[PDB]
């Protein structure tokens, strides 16, 4: 029983649906996949073969974080249906910044912060999420809470080098534009140095491969000299110079964060 | 310059 447990509302985007459970009014989001067009695939704790975004979003299921909560699944002759948790009202970080400009610090250090205890959260579960970008990012507007979207990209997290990639060019590292070459977490850092940099100064700083690998941010905006400090840090050239998940976090520019209910009283209400 | 999305 699919079409008979949830009501169908509009397309979001591509195919995702807006939708509600019957069972009890849950705002959800039904997200269609053709099975042609799947890359990895993965087995579930049955042995079922199943996309590996599923895989991916049942690993990282388990409790209430700020990670995308997978409700559901089912499998069709020619797809995979995915029923997630829909935050309402909801707006993605990409919408955010083109409306708003660059953020103020404190909003961005908010943010930040809670998409890095959604990355810690996903690398705890084994899962490597390879897309982290604004687009990726849904902000509950009344909780002042972020979600991390899209696992279609991710990969189990391993501590060996990956040679593939699929996520977003523009957030992905140097090592990835020169070598195709890369670890998950080194890389990960990368993309999170690109993210604050888009959150402070309201677009990303790199657009082609040269600028990728050519080592040079320029502040387009006024920026605090510690989140500059922050953010050359994390978009260090060589991997092994990047901070750890750690050092991020004890950065001086990441103390006194608000909590999700000040964010959105202050700067979502 | 102009802001804009990019495909996965
Ligand atoms: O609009 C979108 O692309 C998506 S993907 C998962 C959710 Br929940 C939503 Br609201």
């Amino acid at each position: 029983p699919l079409e008979s447990q949830y009501q169908v509302g509009p397309l979001l985007g591509s195919s995702v649906y807006s939708g509600i459970r019957v069972s009890d009014n849950l705002p959800v989001a039904i997200k269609h996949v053709e099975k042609d067009r799947i890359s990895d695939w993965g087995e579930l704790p049955n042995g079922t073969r199943v996309p590996m975004e599923v895989v991916l979003l049942k690993k990282v299921s388990s409790g209430f974080s700020g990670v995308i909560r997978l409700l559901d699944w089912f499998e069709r002759p020619d797809s995979f249906v995915l029923i997630l948790e829909r935050p309402e009202p909801v707006q993605d970080l990409f919408d955010f910044i083109t409306e708003r400009g660059a953020l103020q610090e404190e909003l961005a250090r908010s943010f930040f912060w809670q998409v890095l205890e959604a990355v810690r959260h996903c690398h705890n579960c084994g899962v490597l999420h390879r897309d982290i970008k604004d687009e990726n990012i849904l902000i509950d507007l009344n909780r002042g809470e972020l979600k991390l979207i899209d696992f279609g990209s991710g990969a189990l997290l391993k501590d060996t080098v990956y040679t593939d990639f699929d996520g977003t060019r523009v957030y992905s590292p140097p090592e990835w534009i020169r070598y195709h070459r890369y670890h998950g977490r080194s890389a990960a850092v990368w993309s999170l140095g690109i993210l604050l940099y888009d959150m402070v100064c309201g677009d990303i700083p790199f657009e082609h491969d040269e600028e990728i690998i050519g080592g040079q941010v320029f502040f387009r905006q006024r920026v605090s000299s510690e989140c500059q400090h922050l953010i050359r840090w994390c978009l260090a050239l060589r991997p092994s110079d990047r901070p750890t998940f750690e050092e991020i976090q004890n950065h001086p520019w990441m103390q006194d964060v608000l909590l999700p209910q000040e964010t959105a009283e202050i700067h979502l209400h | 310059r102009k802001r804009r999305r990019h495909p996965s």
